[PDB]
Protein backbone atom coordinates (compact mmCIF):
# COMPACT_ATOMS: atom_id res chain seq x y z
CA UNK A 1 0.00 0.00 0.00
CA UNK A 2 1.03 3.85 -0.32
CA UNK A 3 3.39 4.42 3.02
CA UNK A 4 2.92 7.51 3.87
CA UNK A 5 5.97 9.33 6.23
CA UNK A 6 6.11 12.20 8.34
CA UNK A 7 9.08 13.61 9.75
CA UNK A 8 10.40 14.19 12.90
CA UNK A 9 7.96 11.66 14.46
CA UNK A 10 8.41 14.18 17.92
CA UNK A 11 9.11 17.39 18.34
CA UNK A 12 9.26 19.94 21.34
CA UNK A 13 8.12 23.47 21.07
CA UNK A 14 6.70 26.33 23.02
CA UNK A 15 3.50 28.84 22.63
CA UNK A 16 4.28 30.95 20.05
CA UNK A 17 6.45 28.60 17.93
CA UNK A 18 6.09 28.04 14.50
CA UNK A 19 5.98 24.19 14.29
CA UNK A 20 6.33 22.49 10.74
CA UNK A 21 5.62 18.69 10.10
CA UNK A 22 6.42 17.11 6.51
CA UNK A 23 4.85 13.81 5.43
CA UNK A 24 5.88 12.06 2.50
CA UNK A 25 4.18 9.31 0.68
CA UNK A 26 5.78 6.25 -1.61
CA UNK A 27 3.33 7.13 -4.28
CA UNK A 28 1.79 10.58 -6.24
CA UNK A 29 -1.32 11.03 -4.05
CA UNK A 30 -2.18 14.33 -6.12
CA UNK A 31 -3.80 16.49 -3.64
CA UNK A 32 -5.90 14.30 -1.69
CA UNK A 33 -4.36 14.37 1.87
CA UNK A 34 -5.87 15.10 5.00
CA UNK A 35 -4.15 16.28 8.02
CA UNK A 36 -5.47 14.90 11.64
CA UNK A 37 -4.73 16.45 15.31
CA UNK A 38 -5.70 13.45 17.93
CA UNK A 39 -5.30 14.08 21.94
CA UNK A 40 -5.08 11.26 24.23
CA UNK A 41 -8.03 8.86 24.68
CA UNK A 42 -10.24 10.43 21.53
CA UNK A 43 -10.82 10.03 18.34
CA UNK A 44 -8.61 12.29 15.48
CA UNK A 45 -10.08 15.70 14.52
CA UNK A 46 -10.03 16.54 11.02
CA UNK A 47 -7.47 20.16 10.17
CA UNK A 48 -7.19 20.17 6.44
CA UNK A 49 -8.09 18.39 3.02
CA UNK A 50 -7.54 18.44 -0.60
CA UNK A 51 -4.11 19.01 0.66
CA UNK A 52 -4.05 22.83 1.77
CA UNK A 53 -7.70 23.78 2.95
CA UNK A 54 -8.80 23.91 6.42
CA UNK A 55 -11.84 22.23 7.35
CA UNK A 56 -14.69 23.92 8.23
CA UNK A 57 -13.55 26.48 11.95
CA UNK A 58 -9.75 25.62 12.26
CA UNK A 59 -7.84 28.03 12.97
CA UNK A 60 -5.86 30.18 10.62
CA UNK A 61 -2.39 29.53 12.19
CA UNK A 62 -2.92 25.95 11.09
CA UNK A 63 -2.05 25.66 6.64
CA UNK A 64 -1.76 22.75 4.63
CA UNK A 65 0.83 22.71 1.47
CA UNK A 66 2.14 20.22 -1.05
CA UNK A 67 1.32 17.85 -4.05
CA UNK A 68 2.30 14.50 -5.44
CA UNK A 69 4.61 13.23 -2.46
CA UNK A 70 5.36 16.00 -0.42
CA UNK A 71 3.27 17.48 2.03
CA UNK A 72 3.44 19.92 4.76
CA UNK A 73 1.45 20.98 7.71
CA UNK A 74 2.72 24.27 9.32
CA UNK A 75 1.61 25.94 12.60
CA UNK A 76 2.56 29.33 12.46
CA UNK A 77 2.16 30.20 15.73
CA UNK A 78 1.74 27.44 18.51
CA UNK A 79 -1.13 27.73 21.46
CA UNK A 80 -1.37 25.53 24.62
CA UNK A 81 -4.45 23.37 22.89
CA UNK A 82 -2.11 22.47 19.89
CA UNK A 83 -0.03 20.20 21.67
CA UNK A 84 -1.23 16.68 20.03
CA UNK A 85 -0.22 14.35 18.18
CA UNK A 86 -0.68 15.20 14.26
CA UNK A 87 -0.80 12.59 10.92
CA UNK A 88 -1.58 12.83 7.60
CA UNK A 89 -3.78 10.66 5.56
CA UNK A 90 -4.10 9.60 1.39
CA UNK A 91 -7.28 9.19 -0.26
CA UNK A 92 -6.07 9.18 -3.63
CA UNK A 93 -6.19 5.29 -4.13
CA UNK A 94 -6.84 2.47 -1.92
CA UNK A 95 -6.64 1.11 0.61
CA UNK A 96 -6.69 4.32 2.50
CA UNK A 97 -3.17 4.96 4.44
CA UNK A 98 -2.30 7.45 7.24
CA UNK A 99 1.23 8.09 8.44
CA UNK A 100 2.58 6.97 12.02
CA UNK A 101 1.68 10.18 13.73
CA UNK A 102 3.94 13.34 15.12
CA UNK A 103 4.07 14.29 18.79
CA UNK A 104 4.00 18.15 19.60
CA UNK A 105 5.23 18.26 23.05
CA UNK A 106 5.48 21.42 25.48
CA UNK A 107 9.07 22.45 26.23
CA UNK A 108 10.41 23.23 29.42
CA UNK A 109 13.50 23.49 31.34
CA UNK A 110 15.50 20.30 32.19
CA UNK A 111 14.45 18.45 35.22
CA UNK A 112 16.66 15.82 37.06
CA UNK A 113 14.06 12.89 37.84
CA UNK A 114 13.97 11.66 41.47
CA UNK A 115 14.45 8.60 41.48
CA UNK A 116 12.63 5.49 44.15
CA UNK A 117 13.08 1.39 44.28
CA UNK A 118 11.12 -0.59 45.33
CA UNK A 119 11.72 -4.09 46.34
CA UNK A 120 9.46 -7.00 45.64
CA UNK A 121 6.71 -7.25 48.71
CA UNK A 122 6.52 -10.38 50.79
CA UNK A 123 3.34 -10.88 50.13
CA UNK A 124 4.21 -10.59 46.25
CA UNK A 125 6.79 -13.68 47.15
CA UNK A 126 4.18 -15.22 48.83
CA UNK A 127 2.59 -16.07 45.32
CA UNK A 128 5.85 -17.11 43.85
CA UNK A 129 6.65 -14.01 41.93
CA UNK A 130 8.88 -10.88 41.91
CA UNK A 131 8.68 -7.84 40.49
CA UNK A 132 10.94 -4.90 41.44
CA UNK A 133 9.96 -1.22 40.59
CA UNK A 134 11.76 1.86 39.58
CA UNK A 135 10.33 4.83 39.30
CA UNK A 136 11.49 8.19 38.11
CA UNK A 137 9.74 10.93 39.11
CA UNK A 138 8.49 14.59 37.32
CA UNK A 139 11.82 14.38 34.95
CA UNK A 140 12.41 16.53 31.25
CA UNK A 141 13.18 15.89 28.37
CA UNK A 142 11.36 12.61 28.33
CA UNK A 143 14.67 10.67 27.11
CA UNK A 144 16.21 8.85 29.97
CA UNK A 145 18.30 5.67 30.08
CA UNK A 146 17.22 3.04 32.92
CA UNK A 147 19.08 -0.18 33.44
CA UNK A 148 18.75 -2.54 35.75
CA UNK A 149 22.23 -4.45 37.47
CA UNK A 150 21.48 -7.51 39.54
CA UNK A 151 24.48 -8.38 41.69
CA UNK A 152 26.34 -6.05 39.31
CA UNK A 153 25.77 -7.47 36.15
CA UNK A 154 23.85 -5.73 33.66
CA UNK A 155 20.63 -6.98 32.51
CA UNK A 156 18.44 -7.67 28.94
CA UNK A 157 15.06 -8.50 27.94
CA UNK A 158 13.23 -8.65 31.88
CA UNK A 159 12.15 -5.46 32.74
CA UNK A 160 9.17 -3.57 31.18
CA UNK A 161 9.15 0.55 30.64
CA UNK A 162 5.51 2.41 31.04
CA UNK A 163 5.42 6.44 31.13
CA UNK A 164 2.86 9.04 31.47
CA UNK A 165 1.56 11.51 29.60
CA UNK A 166 3.23 15.23 30.05
CA UNK A 167 1.84 16.68 33.33
CA UNK A 168 -0.39 18.90 32.89
CA UNK A 169 0.82 21.33 36.07
CA UNK A 170 4.74 21.54 35.32
CA UNK A 171 4.54 19.35 31.75
CA UNK A 172 7.54 16.47 33.54
CA UNK A 173 6.62 12.76 32.95
CA UNK A 174 7.46 10.17 35.22
CA UNK A 175 8.22 6.32 34.75
CA UNK A 176 7.97 3.38 35.73
CA UNK A 177 10.45 0.05 35.20
CA UNK A 178 9.96 -3.42 36.40
CA UNK A 179 12.06 -6.00 36.67
CA UNK A 180 9.93 -9.11 36.73
CA UNK A 181 12.05 -12.55 38.09
CA UNK A 182 10.72 -16.16 39.18
CA UNK A 183 10.58 -16.03 43.20
CA UNK A 184 13.35 -18.85 42.20
CA UNK A 185 15.86 -16.73 40.29
CA UNK A 186 14.92 -13.78 42.45
CA UNK A 187 16.07 -15.42 45.48
CA UNK A 188 19.27 -16.61 43.67
CA UNK A 189 20.59 -12.72 43.97
CA UNK A 190 21.63 -9.75 46.77
CA UNK A 191 21.83 -6.71 44.87
CA UNK A 192 19.20 -5.31 42.64
CA UNK A 193 20.07 -1.80 41.25
CA UNK A 194 18.50 0.78 39.00
CA UNK A 195 20.90 2.95 37.25
CA UNK A 196 19.13 6.10 35.67
CA UNK A 197 20.97 8.50 33.29
CA UNK A 198 19.55 11.83 32.27
CA UNK A 199 20.28 15.24 30.90
CA UNK A 200 19.47 16.40 34.19
CA UNK A 201 22.11 14.40 36.15
CA UNK A 202 25.47 15.18 36.19
CA UNK A 203 26.31 11.56 36.42
CA UNK A 204 23.77 8.69 36.57
CA UNK A 205 22.39 7.87 39.86
CA UNK A 206 22.13 4.33 40.94
CA UNK A 207 18.96 3.11 43.30
CA UNK A 208 19.60 -0.05 44.86
CA UNK A 209 19.42 -2.83 48.07
CA UNK A 210 20.35 -6.04 48.70
CA UNK A 211 17.70 -8.82 48.86
CA UNK A 212 15.92 -9.40 52.51
CA UNK A 213 17.80 -6.35 54.49
CA UNK B 1 -25.57 18.09 15.38
CA UNK B 2 -24.14 15.05 13.93
CA UNK B 3 -22.99 12.51 16.34
CA UNK B 4 -21.91 8.57 15.51
CA UNK B 5 -22.17 7.05 18.86
CA UNK B 6 -20.49 3.15 19.04
CA UNK B 7 -21.15 0.11 21.14
CA UNK B 8 -19.18 -0.99 24.42
CA UNK B 9 -15.82 -2.30 24.76
CA UNK B 10 -15.73 -6.63 23.28
CA UNK B 11 -13.49 -8.98 24.69
CA UNK B 12 -12.98 -12.15 22.19
CA UNK B 13 -11.41 -15.64 22.09
CA UNK B 14 -9.22 -15.58 18.88
CA UNK B 15 -11.15 -17.80 16.03
CA UNK B 16 -14.16 -15.61 16.95
CA UNK B 17 -15.96 -12.88 15.26
CA UNK B 18 -16.83 -9.25 16.69
CA UNK B 19 -19.93 -6.85 14.80
CA UNK B 20 -19.53 -2.94 16.67
CA UNK B 21 -22.30 -0.60 16.04
CA UNK B 22 -22.31 2.69 14.98
CA UNK B 23 -25.55 4.80 15.51
CA UNK B 24 -25.13 8.11 13.12
CA UNK B 25 -27.52 11.17 14.29
CA UNK B 26 -27.78 14.82 13.26
CA UNK B 27 -27.43 14.55 9.08
CA UNK B 28 -28.84 12.48 5.97
CA UNK B 29 -27.16 9.34 6.68
CA UNK B 30 -27.83 8.13 3.13
CA UNK B 31 -25.76 10.55 1.17
CA UNK B 32 -22.50 10.17 3.08
CA UNK B 33 -20.20 7.08 3.13
CA UNK B 34 -19.27 5.94 6.84
CA UNK B 35 -16.25 4.28 7.19
CA UNK B 36 -14.47 1.99 9.64
CA UNK B 37 -10.79 2.52 10.91
CA UNK B 38 -8.62 0.97 13.26
CA UNK B 39 -5.46 2.13 15.63
CA UNK B 40 -3.39 0.11 17.42
CA UNK B 41 0.31 0.15 18.13
CA UNK B 42 2.78 -1.01 16.10
CA UNK B 43 0.63 -0.48 12.53
CA UNK B 44 -1.16 2.79 13.70
CA UNK B 45 -4.45 4.02 11.68
CA UNK B 46 -5.58 1.29 9.38
CA UNK B 47 -8.43 2.05 7.02
CA UNK B 48 -11.12 -0.93 7.01
CA UNK B 49 -13.68 0.12 4.32
CA UNK B 50 -17.00 1.96 4.06
CA UNK B 51 -19.93 1.95 3.01
CA UNK B 52 -22.38 4.35 1.17
CA UNK B 53 -25.68 3.53 3.30
CA UNK B 54 -27.85 5.20 0.07
CA UNK B 55 -27.49 1.96 -1.72
CA UNK B 56 -25.68 -0.44 0.42
CA UNK B 57 -22.44 -0.43 -1.20
CA UNK B 58 -19.64 -1.49 0.45
CA UNK B 59 -15.39 -1.45 -0.19
CA UNK B 60 -12.92 -3.18 2.10
CA UNK B 61 -9.45 -3.12 2.40
CA UNK B 62 -7.90 -6.35 0.90
CA UNK B 63 -5.80 -6.69 3.40
CA UNK B 64 -8.63 -8.17 5.36
CA UNK B 65 -9.26 -10.80 3.36
CA UNK B 66 -12.80 -10.54 2.76
CA UNK B 67 -12.59 -11.01 7.14
CA UNK B 68 -14.94 -7.54 7.21
CA UNK B 69 -18.30 -6.80 6.44
CA UNK B 70 -19.97 -3.59 6.67
CA UNK B 71 -23.68 -3.04 6.72
CA UNK B 72 -25.64 -0.72 7.51
CA UNK B 73 -29.64 0.11 8.25
CA UNK B 74 -31.37 3.12 6.53
CA UNK B 75 -34.26 2.77 8.81
CA UNK B 76 -32.31 3.76 12.12
CA UNK B 77 -29.51 5.58 10.75
CA UNK B 78 -27.10 2.66 12.44
CA UNK B 79 -24.10 1.21 10.64
CA UNK B 80 -21.77 -2.37 11.66
CA UNK B 81 -18.84 -3.80 10.89
CA UNK B 82 -18.31 -7.44 11.82
CA UNK B 83 -14.55 -8.62 11.59
CA UNK B 84 -14.28 -12.76 11.92
CA UNK B 85 -11.56 -15.25 12.32
CA UNK B 86 -10.74 -12.85 14.72
CA UNK B 87 -6.68 -12.90 15.99
CA UNK B 88 -4.73 -11.31 18.48
CA UNK B 89 -3.38 -8.64 16.51
CA UNK B 90 -7.02 -7.40 15.68
CA UNK B 91 -6.84 -5.82 19.12
CA UNK B 92 -7.41 -2.31 18.45
CA UNK B 93 -9.79 0.40 19.07
CA UNK B 94 -12.28 0.33 16.16
CA UNK B 95 -13.70 4.04 15.06
CA UNK B 96 -16.49 4.46 12.69
CA UNK B 97 -15.85 7.72 10.71
CA UNK B 98 -18.24 10.09 8.53
CA UNK B 99 -16.15 11.17 4.93
CA UNK B 100 -16.69 13.84 3.23
CA UNK B 101 -12.93 14.99 1.94
CA UNK B 102 -11.08 13.21 4.44
CA UNK B 103 -12.93 12.34 7.90
CA UNK B 104 -14.80 14.84 9.49
CA UNK B 105 -16.46 12.85 12.09
CA UNK B 106 -16.02 10.44 14.15
CA UNK B 107 -17.66 8.06 16.63
CA UNK B 108 -15.91 7.99 20.16
CA UNK B 109 -13.99 4.49 19.45
CA UNK B 110 -14.97 0.78 20.36
CA UNK B 111 -11.79 -1.40 22.41
CA UNK B 112 -11.52 -5.06 20.70
CA UNK B 113 -9.35 -7.35 22.92
CA UNK B 114 -8.55 -10.67 20.95
CA UNK B 115 -6.56 -13.13 23.43
CA UNK B 116 -6.76 -16.66 24.72
CA UNK B 117 -6.88 -15.41 28.35
CA UNK B 118 -9.56 -16.08 30.45
CA UNK B 119 -10.76 -13.23 33.05
CA UNK B 120 -8.51 -12.77 35.81
CA UNK B 121 -9.09 -9.74 38.77
CA UNK B 122 -5.56 -8.33 39.69
CA UNK B 123 -3.27 -8.90 42.51
CA UNK B 124 -2.88 -6.01 44.24
CA UNK B 125 0.69 -5.48 46.19
CA UNK B 126 2.24 -3.15 48.38
CA UNK B 127 4.93 -0.53 47.08
CA UNK B 128 5.83 0.55 50.70
CA UNK B 129 7.54 3.66 51.25
CA UNK B 130 11.30 2.71 52.57
CA UNK B 131 14.49 4.47 54.02
CA UNK B 132 11.44 15.33 52.39
CA UNK B 133 9.64 13.16 49.85
CA UNK B 134 8.34 9.30 49.77
CA UNK B 135 6.86 7.44 46.90
CA UNK B 136 4.59 4.79 47.83
CA UNK B 137 2.35 2.81 45.69
CA UNK B 138 0.58 -0.03 44.45
CA UNK B 139 1.74 -3.23 41.87
CA UNK B 140 -1.69 -3.98 40.05
CA UNK B 141 -0.74 -7.16 38.07
CA UNK B 142 -1.60 -9.89 36.37
CA UNK B 143 -5.85 -8.85 35.52
CA UNK B 144 -7.38 -9.94 32.51
CA UNK B 145 -8.94 -7.59 30.48
CA UNK B 146 -8.64 -3.91 30.75
CA UNK B 147 -9.01 -1.77 32.39
CA UNK B 148 -9.01 -1.10 36.03
CA UNK B 149 -9.63 1.63 37.80
CA UNK B 150 -7.10 2.89 40.61
CA UNK B 151 -7.62 5.98 43.33
CA UNK B 152 -6.06 7.00 46.01
CA UNK B 153 -7.63 7.51 49.79
CA UNK B 154 -11.20 6.68 47.97
CA UNK B 155 -10.66 10.17 45.95
CA UNK B 156 -9.09 12.24 48.67
CA UNK B 157 -5.70 12.13 47.27
CA UNK B 158 -4.77 13.16 44.07
CA UNK B 159 -1.69 15.33 44.06
CA UNK B 160 1.41 13.53 43.31
CA UNK B 161 -0.77 10.85 41.90
CA UNK B 162 0.91 8.43 38.82
CA UNK B 163 -0.98 5.68 37.73
CA UNK B 164 0.89 4.19 34.83
CA UNK B 165 -0.50 2.61 31.27
CA UNK B 166 -0.73 -1.00 31.83
CA UNK B 167 1.83 -3.27 30.02
CA UNK B 168 0.72 -7.00 28.46
CA UNK B 169 2.57 -9.51 29.78
CA UNK B 170 3.90 -12.64 28.17
CA UNK B 171 1.35 -14.21 29.99
CA UNK B 172 -1.18 -12.47 28.13
CA UNK B 173 -2.39 -10.52 31.42
CA UNK B 174 -1.75 -6.86 32.29
CA UNK B 175 -0.04 -4.99 35.16
CA UNK B 176 0.63 -1.56 36.34
CA UNK B 177 1.24 0.38 39.27
CA UNK B 178 0.12 3.32 40.60
CA UNK B 179 2.66 5.82 43.04
CA UNK B 180 2.24 9.10 44.57
CA UNK B 181 4.76 11.41 46.62
CA UNK B 182 3.82 12.30 49.81
CA UNK B 183 5.96 14.33 52.76
CA UNK B 184 7.70 11.61 54.59
CA UNK B 185 6.83 14.07 57.36
CA UNK B 186 3.18 12.37 56.80
CA UNK B 187 4.10 8.87 56.81
CA UNK B 188 3.84 8.01 60.42
CA UNK B 189 0.11 10.14 61.22
CA UNK B 190 -1.55 9.74 57.52
CA UNK B 191 -2.91 6.72 56.34
CA UNK B 192 -2.24 5.57 52.48
CA UNK B 193 -4.96 3.30 50.94
CA UNK B 194 -5.09 2.55 46.76
CA UNK B 195 -8.71 1.49 45.57
CA UNK B 196 -8.32 -1.04 42.49
CA UNK B 197 -11.66 -1.67 41.00
CA UNK B 198 -11.70 -4.52 38.15
CA UNK B 199 -15.41 -4.77 36.93
CA UNK B 200 -15.16 -7.60 34.25
CA UNK B 201 -13.88 -9.67 37.38
CA UNK B 202 -16.22 -8.53 39.97
CA UNK B 203 -13.13 -7.08 41.93
CA UNK B 204 -12.89 -4.12 44.07
CA UNK B 205 -9.62 -4.35 46.56
CA UNK B 206 -8.19 -1.70 49.44
CA UNK B 207 -5.21 -2.14 50.17
CA UNK B 208 -3.33 -0.07 52.87
CA UNK B 209 0.05 1.02 52.05
CA UNK B 210 2.46 1.07 55.07
CA UNK B 211 6.52 1.86 55.79
CA UNK B 212 8.26 -0.96 56.72
ZN1 LIG C 1 23.54 -13.10 41.05
ZN1 LIG D 1 5.30 12.94 40.43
Amino acid sequence: DIQMTQSPSSLSASVGDRVTITCKASQNVGINVAWYQQKPGKAPKLLISSASYRYSGVPSRFSGSGSGTDFTLTISSLQPEDFATYFCQQYDTYPFTFGQGTKVEIKRTVAAPSVFIFPPSDEQLKSGTASVVCLLNNFYPREAKVQWKVDNALQSGNSQESVTEQDSKDSTYSLSSTLTLSKADYEKHKVYACEVTHQGLSSPVTKSFNRGE
Amino acid sequence: QVQLVQSGAEVKKPGESVKVSCKASGYTFTTYYLHWVRQAPGQGLEWMGWIYPGNGHAQYNEKFKGRVTITADKSTSTAYMELSSLRSEDTAVYYCARSWEGFDYWGQGTTVTVSSASTKGPSVFPLAPSSGTAALGCLVKDYFPEPVTVSWNSGALTSGVHTFPAVLQSSGLYSLSSVVTVPSSSLGTQTYICNVNHKPSNTKVDKKVEPK
